[PDB]
DNA sequence: CTGGAGACTAGGGAGTAATCCCCTTGGCGGTTAAAACGCGGGGGACAGCGCGTACGTGCGTTTAAGCGGTGCTAGAGCTGTCTACGACCAATTGAGCGGCCTCGGCAC
DNA sequence: GTGCCGAGGCCGCTCAATTGGTCGTAGACAGCTCTAGCACCGCTTAAACGCACGTACGCGCTGTCCCCCGCGTTTTAACCGCCAAGGGGATTACTCCCTAGTCTCCAG
């Protein structure tokens, strides 16, 4: 694989928050999003050179936030753009028809109480779930712009809100080292994944507010099948390491795969299913995703326990958040460091799309 | 230089953890 | 609505305010500011009430609500 | 006579906004945001504290800013600049 | 024993917001003493102002409005 | 070493804004103290959260006075005689 | 009953007056009444801050005890 | 000005305060706090005479001062 | 870019903290950290000042707009 | 306290936008300056005592700036 | 460790700008006639809240053994100060010319 | 009930007597500050516990309700004498542009 780093400021040498590949996109030049402490969101364009280098070209820039953006993300479709910051508020944007295009706000999520910390989507376009400061994990109709639901049982900082892709249950990790996993349809609680026991002494399956990082974002698998959580600890001292569960049983992870030394913060997988090329799920499929540490990336696929793909010594400063492209040719990182940077990889490389 | 590691299905330095 | 806010209710409360005397389109402007203001203290404290899990707005979020504008009382 | 106001006004604490229209336009605005909403009576007492309370710290810093241009008036420049300078704007 | 339902930790808590580093074992039961008589000191004059609102129930208002007249509205 | 824990627990505290005073506790002795002043009078739960939240910043508010008092007796512990003066040069009692 | 030398008061309020506005006139009355109320205001700072400096088991009374004094009255 | 409260003045006021031993730069903080005292009551003495229509000052304005600062005396 | 002197800055922080306490140091990313704060405070305030001189219909900058601006800013 | 120049007060208001300045105000800038300082400091030291450090950090005055409520962007 | 160009200090030049007055036109404060919406109070019980209880569960309190940071308590050690006094030294009373703005008393 | 008028009440300032009040000098010493050592008493998990706390839930009472009405006090509004926000003009004031020194903070 190739990976570039990006040495020119993006946010002002402010750090950079946030990432999100146009999903929308069918082709093979992408479009990117970058959140900074700028209380701006700058959309790039992010294109392959001839020699198969990463080329950045910034499009536009989008002051309409009063402070610091902390989660920007896109519809499925790619035409609808939510943006969250620490004025408590999700921006709409919508195509428009120093910028080279341009953007509008169309409907203004207010009803955020803190810092917002992670945006979710869903598969059909009408549902948004965002996470905050407030201790509370929001529902929301896209038709209405309008709250229609509220889980206020986190008792500490909430960092990451995942959808079912099938659209059943919402998994939702706080800083209160719980996991809440409630079912949409019953808009109550259902699962809570606190503690875990290994070997017979049960201890926390997460750790407390030492993370240097702002984001705990755990995510679904595409098909929905596995729960994917970064920043837990197992004694076996305490190790890092991000734990796999299933749809079958929420409540215990069979596996986790370790980051000893700095932790695991940032999850995502990519959007295209590969042909097969220990298996944690076993489909005639797999899928390939990828994990931002505090100072690494690792990249690993459906069958492989051990990871595919190593990157370590790129950035000064705690990784914030990682993004797979809509075509799987790019996944851009960035840390707090106010520069990103991103991993190419050459067609098929990750293997035989579906 | 910058340090890559591709797609592989001196990777096997950096093997992940269980705990028994 | 806002004519409810009225001209010589305004004029008491300048009067409260020290104000000797009043141009006569404040009152067409200053009706505008409480909008301002008050499109903003009952906007989150609705949410309050919302984030309480309670569809009944109470004094004690509006309180909240003016602790995070800074005007308590 | 307006000195007169002002002295016996400062003086006491009741209420300046009549109740039932403050009353009205609580629930006129709080109608564009979403319907069936009830509000306590104490809630909209306090609605009414903060509002008179946020008016008379205004018209206290416009009057400042009016005799700062030695009128003694009080214009919409005023209020305008008394919201800017404030941060509100 | 109401009083003592408030715990030393929660005293201990409250200290810390304070921006102290050592409590001594013995002021629990003075900062009781002083809490107990703040509380007698509102809850007197709000319930005096509920009963002149002619209401069987005190609501959050008159409550402010008996900091008010003691001086740290909030 | 000692003196760490301190310190995290004002960097968490200060920063932060929640209760200290647990919410069932203090019911029952806002009660107790109603039923002490008169009997057959009810309490708001609004009303007994802003009755808390005046508690809460009163008594945060004298021990910062206190230990200003503390600091001012070269000595990092608070002692009893502390708060009585605290009380006393406040005015209240 | 006073302690504060009754023509240098004047004078004094008198000069204060002179800087928030000219030409502002003072009866013998009033000057007397602010006389009381400075009087009491500073007994009742000394006494309070005797207290404070008789914590920290001194006697006498420095300008961080006053400080402190004022400080927790909310003056400052 | 401020230098007519005299050293002695402060000694005796002090000794009539209850504290028997006295330092130095007391002296000067006591017209610090004396000026920070005057400066209120004098402003807000002015804003009652300018609503009555007044040069003069009544002792009236003066316990008016007073009772808006909290140490109302006749 | 800056347009205070780094040392000026720096020796009157150290006489303040003298008088706040002795032997307590500042470090260089502290020290610039701090300037821009000042930077940045003073320029807004100047900037408010600006629009409240405009008000009154005179360019030039008068001492008591500074202070005006303060109350209103409720400082002080 | 002069250490603060009689250039750097003009060249902070002509980048402030103004004409013309006073005097006065030069003082003036000098204790509002210091008077801005004679708090932040303080909660430094409320912090730094805090800390049980002798030398201050970034994060003292990203605390000062965020108890007064006028955060500044950039380091 | 030693050097020297950008920056702070005074000043001539005057020139742009703050200040004060002059109608002056406009527009903002009484005011009276009234009515009209506001304050208040009386029900219906439908439909909504807090009280109170059972369960659990588990986070948080409670005790103890344990130790070390620290209160304080004794002993210097230097140091400002309240003693007395002798000098100045502002100054209260005793009187004034001279007034002018104000406030109570009186008459229409 | 209110306008005029008289008469005191601070002015405001001397012109002196004597007169209590303040300042400065000397320092013996009471006390602030420091130092050191002791015991003692608040911080720390282990384990127990226990009681906040959440969630549902039957029962029940206090927010409350719109309609009329009672009235009735306050708001609309047009008239109109009258204050003041403002443009223009003259006057006085205070910073720009080198000029030179200098000075000192930053650089090799």
């Amino acid at each position: 694989m190739k990976v570039i780093t990006c040495e020119i400021a993006w946010h002002n040498k402010e750090p950079v928050y946030s990432l999100d590949f146009q999903h929308g996109t069918a082709g093979r030049i992408h479009r990117l999003a970058s959140a900074g402490v700028d209380t701006n969101v700058r959309i790039w364009k992010v294109e392959k050179g001839p020699d198969g280098k990463a080329i950045v070209e910034f499009l536009s820039n989008l002051a309409r936030h009063t402070k610091a953006v902390n989660v920007v993300r896109f519809s499925p479709t790619g035409e609808i753009l939510a943006s969250g910051g620490d004025d408590a508020v999700i921006l709409l944007w919508k195509v428009n028809d120093l910028n080279k295009e341009n953007w509008t706000v169309v409907k203004t999520l207010r009803g955020h109480l803190e810092d917002v910390y992670d945006i979710c989507w869903a598969t059909d376009g009408n549902l948004m779930a965002s996470a905050s400061v407030d201790n509370t994990a929001i529902i929301w109709d896209v038709s209405k712009g309008q709250k229609i639901s509220i889980f206020n049982e986190h008792k500490s900082y909430v960092q990451g809100v995942t959808w079912d892709p099938l659209g059943q249950y919402v998994a939702t990790l706080s800083c209160d080292r719980v996991l809440r996993v409630y079912s949409i349809q019953k808009k109550r609680v259902a699962f809570n994944v606190s503690k875990m026991l290994s070997g017979a002494r049960s201890y926390r399956m997460f750790h407390d507010d030492s993370m240097k990082s702002f984001f705990r974002r755990l995510s679904f698998t595409p098909d929905g099948s596995l729960l994917l959580t970064p920043a837990g600890c197992v004694e076996s001292n305490v190790m890092n390491t991000t734990y796999v569960f299933s749809r079958k049983n929420l409540k215990r992870p069979i596996a986790h795969l370790p980051c000893p030394g700095k932790a695991t913060l940032a999850v995502r997988c990519c959007p295209v299913y590969f042909e097969l090329r220990v298996e944690l799920m076993s489909l005639p499929y797999r899928l390939v995703f990828a994990v931002a540490s505090e100072d690494s990336v690792l990249l690993y696929d459906t069958q492989q326990s051990f990871p595919f793909g190593y990157v370590s010594n790129i950035h000064y400063h705690t990784l914030s958040d990682i993004s797979w492209s809509s075509d799987g040719a790019f996944l851009a990182i960035s840390s707090t460091d106010g520069y990103c940077s991103f991993v190419t990889f050459e067609k098929d490389e990750l293997g035989i799309p579906l | 230089q910058p340090v890559k590691i591709g797609c592989v299905w001196v990777l096997q330095q950096f093997a992940a953890c269980f705990l028994e | 609505n806002i004519q409810g806010i009225t001209k010589p209710a305004i004029r008491r409360l300048a009067r409260r305010g020290g104000v000797k005397r009043i141009s006569g389109l404040i009152y067409e402007e200053t009706r505008g500011v409480l909008k301002v203001f008050l499109e903003n203290v009952i906007r989150d404290a609705v949410t309050y009430t919302e984030h309480a899990k309670r569809k009944t707005v109470t004094a004690m979020d509006v309180v909240y609500a003016l602790k995070r504008q800074g005007r308590t009382l | 006579v307006a000195l007169r106001e002002i002295r016996r006004y400062q003086k006491s604490t009741e209420l300046l906004i009549r109740k039932l229209p403050f009353q009205r336009l609580v629930r006129e605005i709080a109608q564009d945001f979403k319907t069936d909403l009830r509000f306590q009576s104490s809630a909209v007492m306090a609605l009414q504290e903060a509002c008179e309370a946020y008016l008379v710290g205004l018209f206290e810093d416009t009057n400042l800013c009016a005799i700062h241009a030695k009128r003694v008036t009080i214009m919409p420049k005023d209020i305008q600049l008394a919201r800017r300078i404030r941060g509100e704007r």
